[PDB]
């Protein structure tokens, strides 16, 4: 199943991006006066609300590499959601042409 | 707009002594402050961009710090060529504004 | 390799206008902003306005009175500021600065000294200043150069075309009867004179003149 | 392949919108007192968090044309994501009816 | 709510001189300030909307500036018809409020 390979890998990729992104955000934001994304617990929640595109604004990067990490977290969460949605649609379609009599 | 207050107007310091100018903004501007040097009958010269980051060609003698509404330009061991007018400029909000300036005397 | 080249000075009659220029060399990106800064003698820096030559849009300082109009010519890489209806309050030094669109002014021009007065342009008079023939010399001998009767500011003075940079004092000009008077001093070793040649180079941009003067000891 | 033409063109369109949108935002925000979207580096990051609909609120236009540019960046990022997701679903479906024996 | 303080109450100026009124808000209101003119036994008249933008029919003599909490209405070369009461009004937050007003005398 190709659609389950792409969705399954993207979700694994997303988890790696969320954890590494939380780590790399703190590493890139510290050293910049005024930054508030400087502790791992709340940086872990920031990566989730970034990947899900919620983006409250309570937490955000101010540096270049912090923003580059943010972009990666944005793209990873969006593409993973696009692949899973696509994989679900083909799963339902193939399931629907079955149950009738089409294999 | 954003007014930048520079203190003191004139700053007296002994040779070889670490000195510090102060630039303060009417409101929080993060780190979007820039420092310039202007000698007698000369044009302004960028020393420090974005509060703390340095500029190629400018000695490591110069260093900046601060965030929000309090910014500082420091000079480790002031020598004679440091005698000039120092200005700060913000780029956080439109329009760009300058500080009143601080003269350095040794 | 001056990135931003401006004329030396400009003399404007009260109520008239003038078109300042700022020829730009170096790299010219599409994200470049040209800023103009006004500075009065003994005063600080004042932001007039900005312009992006790649698009031709200009912004101005709302807190002050609109005396300037910004334009640009991409073919010649030269921005222009039109100062109209000038009074004595508009006499200052106008700089042009290039911003890469990242907030700071990376490179400045030499500045144009605009003088608004009804007086006429007068070339300077350079006079040698050699010490008396009965004066004593240490290990250093101070020579001078007298620049008087010019209008308007400024004047540039060099000794031996800049090679005699160290030991030079150029005193601020004094205004009297719509005329300026300036003196400049140079300190050279007593063995370096009159053995080596010493000459002051006085340039008056407002009258487009430039003369030299060899300091010959008094007969 | 029509679905790869539409997804491939939309992504190219998105890159053009992101770069031009960052440029046009600064051009439209300068001249408005209080604007903070006035430098190209951070305006480049603003267009990304706008197209991905993250929208922290750290950066946003205040003028008319700045907001019109923002709308274009919003729509471009959303429609590009809708076309790529659609193109992936048809790619998986066509890939799934293959591997069996249907051509 | 948002209180708008206008200073000074009365403003004396010589003919042909650039004058400036001041309007200040209790809190930051961006640029959502508006200026009105009211002559003797007359109705208010909009001169400037949104801090700096002009109004058709109003001379280029009038100009506005400022943002946040400090706004200014300027008059290049004041003449006799400028003698009136000047008010500022904010529309940033509900409710709309007015300034105390500034009288101009020549
Ligand atoms: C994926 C895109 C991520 C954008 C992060 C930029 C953060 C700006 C910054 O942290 O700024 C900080 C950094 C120095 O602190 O500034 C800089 O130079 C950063 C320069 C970054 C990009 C170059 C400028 C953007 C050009 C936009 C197109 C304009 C066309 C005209
Ligand atoms: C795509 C839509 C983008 C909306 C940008 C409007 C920004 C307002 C502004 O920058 O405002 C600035 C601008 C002047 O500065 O104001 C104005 O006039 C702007 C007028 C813009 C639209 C006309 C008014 C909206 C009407 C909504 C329907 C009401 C039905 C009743
Ligand atoms: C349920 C709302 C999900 C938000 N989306 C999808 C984000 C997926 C992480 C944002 C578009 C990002 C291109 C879609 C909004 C549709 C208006
Ligand atoms: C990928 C994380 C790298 C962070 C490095 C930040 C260095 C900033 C130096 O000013
Ligand atoms: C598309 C960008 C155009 C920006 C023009 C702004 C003009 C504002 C004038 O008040
Ligand atoms: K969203
Ligand atoms: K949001
Ligand atoms: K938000
Ligand atoms: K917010
Ligand atoms: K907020």
């Amino acid at each position: 199943a190709l659609h389950w390979r792409a969705a399954g890998a993207a979700t694994v990729l997303l988890v790696i991006v969320l954890l590494a992104g939380s780590y790399l955000a703190v590493l890139a934001e510290r050293g910049a006066p005024g930054a508030q994304l400087i502790t791992y617990p709340r940086a872990l929640f920031w990566s989730v609300e970034t990947a899900t595109t919620v983006g409250y604004g309570d937490l955000y990067p101010v540096t270049l590499w912090g923003r580059l990490v943010a972009v990666v977290v944005m793209v990873a969460g969006i593409t993973s959601f696009g692949l899973v949605t696509a994989a679900l649609a083909t799963w339902f379609v193939g399931r629907e042409q079955e149950r009738r009599g089409h294999f | 707009d954003i007014l930048l207050t520079q203190s003191p107007a004139i700053l007296s310091v002994s040779p070889g002594e670490r000195v510090s100018f102060s630039c303060r903004a009417s409101q929080s501007i993060g780190t979007d402050i820039h420092w310039y040097q202007q000698r007698t009958n000369g044009s302004p010269r960028l020393l420090i961009k974005y509060a703390s980051e340095s500029i190629s060609g400018i000695p490591s003698r110069f260093s900046g710090s601060g965030s929000g509404t309090d910014f500082t330009l420091s000079i480790n061991s002031v020598e004679s060529e440091d005698i000039a007018n120092y200005y700060c400029q913000q780029s956080n909000r439109w329009p760009f504004t300058f500080g009143s300036g601080t003269k350095l005397e040794i | 390799q001056v990135q931003l080249q401006q004329p030396g000075a400009e003399l404007v009659k009260p109520g008239a206008s003038v078109k300042l220029s700022c020829k730009a060399s170096g790299y010219t990106f599409t994200s470049d902003w040209i800023h103009w800064v006004k500075q009065r003698p003994g005063h600080g820096l004042e932001w007039i306005g900005e312009i992006i030559p790649s698009y031709g849009r200009a912004n101005y300082n709302e807190k002050i009175q609109k005396k300037a109009t910004l334009t640009a010519d991409k073919s010649s890489s030269t921005a222009f500021m039109q100062l109209s209806s000038l009074t004595s309050e508009d006499s200052a030094v106008y700089y042009c600065a290039r911003e890469r669109g990242d907030g700071y002014f990376a490179v400045w021009g030499a500045g144009t000294t605009v003088t608004v007065s009804s007086a006429k342009t007068t070339p300077p008079s350079v006079y040698p200043l050699a010490p008396g023939s009965a004066a004593q010399t240490n290990s250093m001998v101070t020579l001078g150069c007298l620049v008087k009767g010019y209008f308007p500011e400024p004047v540039t003075v060099t000794w031996n075309s800049g090679s005699l940079s160290s030991g030079v004092h150029t005193f601020p000009a004094v205004l009297q009867s719509d005329l300026y008077t300036l003196s400049s001093s140079v300190t050279v070793p007593s063995s370096s004179w009159p053995s080596e040649t010493v000459t002051c180079n006085v340039a008056h941009p407002a009258s487009s003149t430039k003369v030299d003067k060899k300091i010959v000891p008094r007969d």
